[PDB]
RNA sequence: GGCCAGGUAGCUCAGUCGGUAUGAGCGUCCGCCUGAAAAGCGGAAGGUCGGCGGUUCGAUCCCGCCCCUGGCC
């Protein structure tokens, strides 16, 4: 009974093996990963996800913005236009998700993290429908949640969805409904500025936060520590793989 | 800001007229105004009191009439005769507290204590039954395509839809009586390039200034979060949440000669009606006369013209302005009025002269003043008499199509009447022309939002797409597994990375001004305004989480990240907007790519303390340069690919101990022990290592092996060589491979020897070394060729002597 | 759905066994004529009732395996004879064995379904056939290098290989002494999951190592990944931002008491505020008496809602002492 | 250059390898893995088939 | 945006409206001690008291500005 270990193993982060369960759920369905700068243009973090002009979102208030002033360069504010990336490059039929770090202007406690990664789904095909959106809802919190796991949507607004909504989960392992993200189908204004015919092709998204989805399912109690590296959070997750 | 208040009871009135005797739980309305699609904040009933609370009547201590020829006895805003609210002894006020309440303290409303209007109530009746406790305050955080949901009116709207319900609108002429237009209310002038759709004005004389608003009307103003003031301004308030269109009271006899609607000029003042001075840009809109400035357009009016306890001629204005000037005018001086709110969200261009005569009769009614018979309404040049936006065709089952649901027949053309729309059929294509007050109806998307959410999205049934076949990992991401894989199974533990780079992170490590890590992109609003620039290098965020780790008593750490880096190559260039209307064209994107700053991802580590821990076994090792030259060798296995180091002085690494590493030709990064001094200006524990390198340098490999197992024996041999010190282990091994020929199976060092045998700034190097042949068992003499070989190929290449 | 669970793990554990320099083989199913006679098996063994091929390539070879070491040992032996003497190997396969004699049943009409009862009958009728994983372990298990002359493979590599598999499962394992050839009977461990047996690991017995041709010392682990159970845990682990208290404690034991019930015992009088322990130290000199040793653990104390005070740390140390003394017969050093 | 690895890595079997490519390039396109026993019945390894 | 209240050792926190923070608990170091440890006992190290300036022979404490947490908005 001695130990023997002389070399103790690590942990990789359980945010990473969190989107790494969470992207081998969605090749398994038959998407795929793409990935693209934190340092985006607002042409493609905003002006081709249909936010108007004057929205408040574009203020100073809410995205980091790098100077000088009215650069049109900023930390993105969701990995959405990782997406319009892909959109533009890649031939239709497109089913991709993209999994990246999301800069935001909320302090850091308990509950907020300025730096947080999130998930999200982009699928463009003939005759895509919310009916598919919800399947694909629903699949991926089986996954995630256990097998008794399911989704409510409410309607909602978003500039670069219409319809839009918000998706709430239902766990049957807490410790009731909980507030997971939003969706919707591809507005035709986004479709029209990646040169796809809105009357041929829909689509339909979806994104929820990484470090929320772990928060509340593991109920985790600061998220203080999920970001500062303290050995001491990451070690119980074992050395992941 | 997106919050709307109001009271249930209110909200029941309205939606009761058409539908009499309609009356649900809070928690029912609650459900339905989530299912669609009004998020409520908040759920909040009035009070609750018990007991002895009741109103008196005022006669510092006074006696209180409470009612019944009863005097009970017990400050600052009231007067001898004013109704008031009394807390008898042994009244229970939330919560708990066991006396002329206020607002705030009987849980209605937010200084002074409640007063009530004369006629409200008899000294004695019931206080929560003439407070209405009984009610209870929605909160709803309004998105902001629903401007119309910011009132009585769309939110009724929008319950009798969803209740299929008939509906009284109350902004309508059949409930708001047309006043007659016998001539011009009040000459005005409007520049048609400052986005004014609609100008109206018509004028109430002779009210009373003593008269006060009804209670019923300063209740619903109070639970609404609008303070009462006036009849005057309680009107304009009061018909703004009722209808959604905002109204302002002008003091008529204050109005020196032709108003005017005109941009602003620069460094002009306006005093607003709080009594703060405002600097206006040119971008804003004003309403000016002869003398000074009425009000900013849309946002609040001036104390010119502002009403006050004496005024007995008002002029009201009901106006519809831009709502992007608006939106830019508010935000610039911080002032998120009710008004702004919802002209920004756009206002209904076609009830302004209902608003209006709705607002003016109100106020005769209750401060007894006379109704003028004039009015003037300005609808822009040419005049619009039709505020309908263009017409939307859509097929009659798209909203099937979109939803997944085959809704019974006329279910698209009911939902999209019953939301105020005109339709009209033409085979299966439906001709839709959205209500004024949705100007967020544009395209055929817009309405199945419509549909959707009015049938449930509850009904959407549940089904899984079709897999495509998809191609899974890229290699890249694959690699990014391996390698975190590899390093976490050799004890290192992974951090996220902040990108915002310490304070003064460079002049710690000691860099040169012209160190290209120092050229950083800089972000303008940070949380941390000492903490701006973006990182060029993984190694400072590492290093503080290092230091947090040893701060807290674990003082061996190993820990690695995985992220992209921020390197730019010119100074912050944006590019101009491209065209939403059409897909960018390749020359632009590659523009747009062109713009940024280069982000290529990076692999690095940081190490301190005991690498090995003690154990049964003994003390452990601490930390070496060699356990981050290890943590190379680990990444470039993960990878599949071969290294070189090589010795190499780079900060804030240590000359003596630091090693570039390289793939082929290209240099990949560097690694070993920090420098002595960085690690004392920075706090770090003696001995750190670290390790730093670009994986997108690193080329993607996919070797395919095709061993051939020899089933002949091997030869041993040992061979000593003797070469200066500065010559690099690896380059004896590759000059020996490289003479060895094909018969050498295996090389390895086991012994570095000096001494005064061997000479000074000397060193003596022994390989074990593995001979074995495909077809045949070896003479020794065949391993000695071989050997021999091998040791005239390091004299050749590294100045080798055969040992003596 | 992508991947099982138990296909995933079962990539997991490969990936860190071949990291930790092991190099997998494909096992063969066929037993080496006689392998249970040199590892001195009773004749009622259980791994000695094997199933049986008609028609083997090799005569001599006709049974199906039992277990995996027969095979591992087999490849083990063709590469330290070929040159190769510092090898550590591992597999993962099923192995066969039989719960009664080799029964058919009748052909079942192919005109329509077999009925669930029928599919449960065909199933009944064929041996066990559970996943196993394996290793094996001979010669250096480091080497030599410029650090030194490298180190030989001793009995707790193979107690380190079921540490690996067992943090590649993310299951806890408790190593408990047992007598089970072909292993050593004072050099073997019994793995236990819980309190569900899964295997042995440790030295191969000097007899069956000299019958056999193998390496002297040759180590050896086999694992029934089946009786592993699936686990998925969610941590939720809080940071304490308070500062830790450190202190170590020397305790004598009979010699037969294993370390790790020492340091169980300490745990459960420490209580909460204990967060770490380990063993630094274990000392056999004249001072501490025949049959007997001392051992040394060093502790962290860390309290969740306040700085402790050295006493508020001695006070947890104590009852860790009183509940050593209690459950091993513990005397504290002196 | 010294040598610094002391635990030399080992390897997976190439052909455990390449049936993990084999089984994730199937699982991309949304098929599953399914197992079975090596010693089979008579009925579903002929008679079935 | 207001007058305030907070930033103090490695960690968590006290305390002083000018010449020593005789700072506490735990963390770090040395000795007695032990085969080596720890506790215990006896010795020590370490803060430029939020930054830049102003006053003063001399400022953690008094003036001004700014950085970041909160309470109330
Ligand atoms: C983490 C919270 O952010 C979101 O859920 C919202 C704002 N969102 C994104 O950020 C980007 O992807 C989306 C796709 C469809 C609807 C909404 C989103
Ligand atoms: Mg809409
Ligand atoms: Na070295
Ligand atoms: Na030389």
């Amino acid at each position: 009974t001695l130990p023997s270990t002389r070399v103790p193993a690590g942990a990789r982060h359980p945010i990473i093996m969190l989107a790494e369960h969470v992207a081998d759920t969605f090749i398994a369905m038959g998407w795929e990963l793409a990935e693209g700068p934190e340092v985006e243009t607002e042409q493609f973090n905003f002006d081709a996800l249909n936010f108007p002009a004057d929205h408040p979102a574009r203020g100073e208030q809410d995205t980091f913005y790098i100077a000088p002033e009215d650069s049109r360069q900023l930390l993105r504010t969701h990995t959405s236009p990782v997406q319009i990336r892909t959109l533009l490059a890649r031939e239709l039929p497109v089913y991709i998700i993209s999994i990246g770090r999301t800069f935001r202007t909320d302090e850091l406690d308990a509950t907020h993290t300025p730096i947080f990664h999130q998930v999200e789904g982009l699928a463009v095909d003939r005759g895509l429908s919310m009916a598919h959106l919800r399947g694909t809802l629903d699949a991926f919190a089986r996954a995630e949640f256990g097998p008794s796991a399911r989704t409510r949507i409410r309607p909602h607004f978003f500039p670069f969805t219409e319809p839009s909504a918000e998706v709430d989960v239902w766990f049957a392992n807490k410790i009731a409904w909980v507030e997971w993200g939003g969706c919707g189908m591809v507005h035709p204004n986004v479709l029209r500025a990646t040169g796809i015919d809105p009357d041929l092709y829909s689509g339909f998204a979806f994104g929820m936060g990484l470090e929320r989805t772990l928060q509340f399912r593991n109920g985790i109690p600061d998220m203080r520590d999920m970001v500062e590296g303290d050995v001491r959070f990451s070690l119980p997750f074992g050395v992941g793989a | 800001s997106n919050a709307m208040r109001l009271p249930y009871s209110w909200l029941r009135e309205v939606v009761a007229v058409g539908a009499s005797g309609w009356d649900v739980t809070p928690g029912e309305l609650e459900q339905t105004l989530l299912r669609i699609g009004h998020e409520v904040e908040e759920v909040i009933p009035l009070g609750p009191v018990d007991g002895p609370v009741t109103v008196g009547r005022v006669a510092r201590a006074c006696a209180v009439d409470i009612g019944d020829r009863q005097y009970r006895e017990i400050a600052t805003n009231f007067a001898v005769g004013d109704l008031v609210v009394v807390a008898l002894p042994g009244a229970t006020l939330p919560g708990g507290f066991t006396m002329i309440c206020s607002a705030a303290e009987l849980n209605l409303g937010a200084s002074g204590i409640l007063v009530l209007p004369p006629g409200a109530a008899e000294p004695g009746a019931d206080g929560a039954g003439v407070l209405g406790l009984d009610d209870v305050v929605f909160h709803l955080a309004i998105t902001p395509d629903r401007g119309y949901c910011m009132s009585v009116r769309g939110l009724a709207r929008e319950l009798a839809c969803a209740y299929d319900l008939d509906f009284v609108d109350p902004a309508s002429n059949s409930r708001v009586p047309p006043l007659p237009i016998e001539g011009p209310a009040w000459p005005l002038t409007v520049q048609p390039e400052t986005g004014v759709r609609r100008f109206a004005l018509r004028p109430v004389i002779g009210i009373d200034p003593a008269a006060v608003s009804p209670w019923w009307l300063q209740r619903r103003l109070l639970l609404c979060g609008i303070r009462a003031t006036c009849p005057a301004v309680d009107v304009t308030n009061y018909v703004m949440l009722e209808l959604g269109h905002p109204m302002h009271a002008h003091d008529r006899n204050r109005i020196s000669g032709t108003l005017g609607v005109r941009f602003a000029r620069s460094g002009e003042t306006a005093v607003t009606l709080d009594g703060i001075e405002r600097k206006l840009d040119t971008a804003d809109v004003l309403i000016v006369d002869d003398a000074a400035t009425a009000a900013i357009g849309g946002v609040m009016g001036a104390a010119s013209t502002e009403v006050r306890a004496d005024s007995t001629d008002v002029l009201l204005e009901a106006a519809i302005w831009d709502p992007a000037a608006v939106s830019r005018t508010q935000r610039r001086l911080h002032l998120p009025s009710e008004a702004a709110r919802r002209y920004e969200r756009t206002v209904d261009p076609a009830i302004s002269v209902a608003a209006l005569d709705r607002c003016a009769r109100l106020l005769a009614d209750i401060a007894g003043g006379e109704v003028s018979p004039t009015l003037t309404d300005w609808r822009g040049d040419p005049p619009c008499d039709d505020w309908s936006p263009p017409p939307i065709r859509m097929g009659v089952d798209v909203p099937d199509r979109i939803a997944g649901v085959a809704y019974p027949q006329g279910t698209t053309a009911r939902r999209l009447a019953q939301i105020g729309a005109v339709v009209t059929h033409d085979g299966d294509t439906l001709t839709v022309t959205p209500p004024s007050w949705r100007p967020d109806l544009r395209q055929p998307a817009d309405l199945v939002e419509e549909v959707l959410r009015l049938e449930g999205l509850e009904v959407i049934p549940s089904v899984l797409p079709p897999a495509p076949a998809g191609r899974g990992l890229t290699a890249g991401q694959q690699r990014r597994r391996t390698i975190g894989r590899s390093l976490a199974l050799s004890g290192y533990v992974e951090i996220l990375p902040t990108p915002f780079l310490p304070a003064g992170v460079f002049d710690l490590w000691g860099l040169e001004a012209d160190d290209s890590r120092r050229m950083t992109t800089r972000v303008l609003n940070p949380l941390e305004a000492d903490r701006p620039q973006l990182a060029t290098t993984l190694l400072p965020a590492l290093l503080e989480a290092l230091v947090r780790n040893v701060s807290r008593g674990l003082v061996d750490v190993a820990l690695f990240a995985i992220a992209q880096v921020v390197q730019p190559t010119e100074q912050t260039r944006g590019v101009g907007l491209i065209p939403v209307d059409r897909r960018p064209t390749d020359d632009e994107i590659a523009m747009l790519d062109a713009s940024l700053p280069r982000q290529p991802q990076h692999v690095a580590a940081v190490l301190a303390g005991l690498r090995e821990p003690r154990g049964p076994w003994g003390p452990g090792r601490p930390v070496e340069a060699a356990d981050a030259f290890e943590a190379v060798r680990i990444i470039a296995r993960a990878s599949r690919v071969d290294v070189t180091l090589r010795p190499a002085q780079y900060l804030p690494w240590h000359p003596g101990r630091c090693a570039q590493v390289f793939v082929g030709e290209s240099s990949v990064g560097h690694a070993g022990q920090l420098h002595p001094a960085v690690i004392e200006r920075s706090g770090l524990p003696k001995g750190t290592c670290a390790v730093e390198l670009n994986l997108d340098a690193i080329p993607c490999s996919a070797p395919l092996p095709a061993p051939r197992v020899s089933p002949y024996p091997a030869v041993f041999q040992d061979v000593s060589l003797v070469v200066a010190a500065d010559i690099p282990a690896q380059a004896v091994a590759d000059a020996v491979r490289a003479g060895a020929g094909d018969l050498l199976e295996d090389i390895a060092l086991f012994d570095v020897f000096t001494g005064p045998q061997i000479g000074e700034h000397r060193k003596s190097l022994t390989f074990a070394l593995r001979f074995r042949a495909p077809d045949r068992t070896l003479t020794e003499d065949d391993a000695s060729a071989a050997r021999d070989a091998a040791v005239q190929s390091a004299a050749e290449r590294v100045g080798a002597v055969l040992r003596g």
